[PDB]
RNA sequence: GUAGAAACUGCGAACGGCUCAUUAAAACAGUUAUAGUCUACUUGACAUUUAUAAGGAUAACUACGGAAAAGCUGUAGCUAAUACUUGCAUUAUCCUUUUGGAUAAGUAUUUGUUAGAAGGAAUUAUAACAAAGAAGUAACACGUAAAGUGUGUAUCAAUCGAGUUUCUGACCUAUCAGCUUUUGAUGUUAGGGUAUUGGCCUAACAUGGCUAUGACGGGUAACGGGGAAUUAGAGUUCGAUUCCGGAGAGGGAGCCUGAGAAAUAGCUACCACAUCUAAGGAAGGCAGCAGGCGCGUAAAUUACCCAAUUCUAAAGAAGAGAGGUAGUGACAAGAAAUA
């Protein structure tokens, strides 16, 4: 037959993701959740290759089947699931949180992250919908559907969403002010305050965007994520603050010790 | 030649083993569901009518209902067809198969008695065999014992010391298991009309 | 004999209730030194009053000796070493005995028995 | 309470592995579209026209049997199920104006008549009226804060994918120059069919469509690409073979179940082979792993294990010739004795 493939060859697994060759012959294949397979990394790698605690697939499962581990305030017990761009992941046993971000790299990392941060995620709302009664429904990046938003939140725009409620608080629009992080680009993970857009009918949509020190960098509309208006980013980013530094003088900077 | 004689009320049966080709003669060109007079086979069996309901042929190939023929065909065999078993969902197999018209082809015959006759038969009508297993739902047990609705027919099961449990309860788990549907409809409710009037006071 | 421990990358796991190390024994001029001196080592090193709730694995004395780095694993307690921990890791560390060892005998024998085939 | 053979039920077996025969604008690659569609598991939202809980019917099993033989099964008797099947409040709207009165009640899908947050553009979302209208909304099982979960279910969305689809790109050959068009060739109209668009098919109609910028043929010892050898720069030759895509399971065709197959360690038939037979009849598909014959210049063990990687399950705990380990191994590659 012709049905869905069910296996991931290791060298065909995602870059990012940052296996080894010969670590034998298959990746572990995410299961179907909210976020994409290329878009996110499942929480085997998250907690085996990244943060060490487990050294085998075994282990991973072990410790998933004591309801440890908090994805989103919420128990989740499945070994290949997407944990996705940004989030909330809460390890109950130590009392850590990260919230899952990009380098400047390009990789995903886990950013450790106090109490009160681990409570309020970003969601890039990425349809607007309305059903039945005139009622207005948002689909985030997150693979999250919002009933009842506010008017004013647009197609682009990126909510803040309580993790406990599950509510909007409030909203970030897309203006030429607002600091923006690239999540697919050749400059995923870079952080900027967006310099410009421009409308491209039936095209893709480009924006440039203005580093920290004055570095302008563009990219497709789509891969995009307003963290923060001009005043300062919503969340805390890694400790690049999502700046991309050259070549040269990231060699530089490393040779002084 | 075996014939398999079967009394479903007494839930017993008997194998009557037989030659003569005289003696089964009145059976022959009888398709399957046939009462027949089963006097021919001995004195004993005089009285009797037996219904015709199976047999297999000289070669093990056993018989259906269906095709009224006096030979064997092969045919396709669906997932419900009552002479195969499907090794696979959705499986059909095309197998040989014997007609449900008997004739001296038969290496063995299944009957069942229908009516009383004058004699009696030893262990085919003398002793009997209940359901050998009591009934497991409330209301096979309610209906058997006509007990309707006054008290737990937990304690009126029969027994094996060992009772098998019985389903379609009325636990008070079965009750809070009702009950707690209903309140989370509720509650549910509850949190729609909230939230709806939260999205029309900040409609504004 | 005179050796010394040196530990690395030395982190709690309080998900398996472990804590991962690994160990370089540092032997000059003197052969590898087996697993049960530096059980007894790290157990008065860390102040632990039992030694079976240590795993060691990965051993390499490396080239030209005085030197092997390896991995070692330390346990809240047995109860946590049999819960979070391989029966082939268990039977080394000799705290259990090995099971039957029929191995594929079993598919053969299980391919062997058809279903309806064995009224048993 | 703990377990629990068998069996029914559920899920998977459509992944994986192997091979390269077919294939020359086909497949494939980059680049699009799906405003022309389907989509199991998983994830997020969330629902409409006897009840102190409804019905029969069956496996396992019991006993009587047949056949040389097989994943063969006949009759009689029971019983279960999250197998199969029936079936029980409420909400919203208008008026005096917290409150009292008054009014209305089908999810997809299909038809007809209208109004009309987003897209690039809507016959879009959505809404109104008139007709139909599936399938459902728990007659189900275990227990978390010093109320939860599992299983199942309508619709939408996400996700894992898929089918079609735009543009561009291929080796030799003209001792292949005109092809296609009754028998669909090119297009229109209407329909049928499909998950959807489409000559995909049917009917009517028109005479179109491609071609020396090589059509149509022929050859390939041709699966395509990522890549390999040789390279100063150009180039030339190779790519069965780690990954991706395609195709196939002796050759064809057909079909059931299923979300997904025109599946082949699923079925049906024919052709070619070929096994057992008591001669009546049964059963087969190593281009999966080993291994054998044959062919050849030309290629390894009928080994061990699920410990690692990962998949399936009723998902720690079972399986996995996937895969890993060792054996044979002067295919290649690296270091390096014979002082």
């Amino acid at each position: 037959g012709k049905g869905i493939k069910k296996h991931l060859k290791r060298v065909n697994a995602p870059s990012h993701w940052m296996l080894n060759k010969m670590g034998g012959q298959y990746a572990p294949k995410t299961s179907s959740g909210p976020h994409k397979l290329l878009e996110s990394i499942p929480l085997v790698i998250l907690l085996r290759n990244r943060l060490k605690y487990a050294l085998t697939f075994d282990e991973v499962k072990m410790i998933l089947i004591q309801k440890i581990v908090k994805v989103d305030n919420k128990v989740r017990t499945d070994c290949t699931f997407p944990v996705g761009l940004m989030d909330v992941i809460h390890i109950t046993k130590s009392n850590e949180y990260f919230r899952l971000l990009y380098d400047i790299k390009g990789r995903f990392v886990p950013h450790r992250i106090t109490n009160e941060e681990s409570k309020y995620k970003l969601c890039k709302v990425k349809k607007i919908l309305l059903r039945k009664g005139r009622l207005s429904i948002a689909v985030t990046h997150d693979g999250r559907s919002i009933p009842y938003i506010h008017p004013d939140v647009k197609v682009n725009d990126t909510v803040r969403l309580d993790l406990e409620t599950g509510k909007v608080l409030e909203h970030l629009k897309f203006q030429v002010g607002s600091l923006v992080m690239v999540t697919a680009g050749h400059s995923v993970g870079r952080v900027g305050v967006i310099s410009s857009i421009d409308k491209n009918m039936g095209t893709y949509d480009i924006i440039h965007v203005k580093d920290s020190r004055n570095k302008v960098f563009a990219t497709r509309l789509s891969n995009v994520f307003v963290i923060g208006d001009n005043t300062k980013p919503y969340i805390s980013l890694p400790r690049e603050k999502g700046i991309k530094l050259d070549i040269i003088e990231e060699r530089r900077n490393r040779l002084k010790a | 030649m075996k014939l398999n004689i079967s009394n479903p009320l007494n839930n017993v049966q008997k194998s009557i083993e037989i030659d003569d080709e005289k003696k089964l003669l009145p059976f022959m060109e009888k398709r399957i569901g046939n009462a027949v007079p089963g006097d021919s086979i001995g004195e004993e069996f005089t009285g009797y009518v037996f219904r015709i309901t199976g047999g297999n042929d000289k070669q093990g190939f056993p018989m259906i209902q269906g095709v009224l023929t006096n030979n064997r065909v092969r045919l396709l065999f669906k997932k419900g067809m009552k002479c195969y078993r499907p090794r696979k969902k959705g499986e059909r197999k095309r197998k040989s198969v014997r007609g449900c018209i008997v004739g001296q082809d038969l290496s063995a015959l299944n009957l069942t008695l229908v009516k009383k006759g004058v004699n009696e038969i030893p262990g085919l009508t003398d002793k009997a065999v209940g359901k050998k297993l009591g009934p497991k739902r409330a209301s096979k047990i309610r209906k058997l014992f006509n007990l309707d609705k006054s008290d737990d027919v937990r304690k009126y099961v029969i027994g094996r010391f060992i009772k098998p449990k019985i389903q379609r309860l009325v636990t008070e788990k079965r009750l809070l298991r009702k009950r707690n549907l209903l309140q989370a409809k509720e509650k549910r409710r509850l949190e729609k009309k909230q939230q709806l009037k939260e999205y029309k006071q900040l409609l504004n | 004999d005179q050796f010394t421990i040196r530990v690395k990358k030395y982190m709690s796991n309080p998900l398996l209730r472990r804590k991962q190390f690994a160990l370089e024994i540092l032997h000059p001029n003197k052969g590898s030194v087996a697993k049960k001196e530096v059980k007894e080592r790290l157990a008065k090193m860390y102040k632990l009053n039992n030694v079976n709730t240590i795993v060691l694995f990965g051993f390499k004395t490396l080239f030209g000796g005085g030197r092997t780095k390896g991995f070692g694993l330390i346990y809240k307690n047995v109860d946590a070493v049999k819960k979070f921990e391989k029966k082939y890791r268990l039977v080394r560390e000799g705290l259990i005995d090995k099971e039957t060892k029929a191995g594929r005998r079993a598919s053969k024998e299980l391919k062997n028995r058809r279903k309806k085939v064995r009224g048993t």
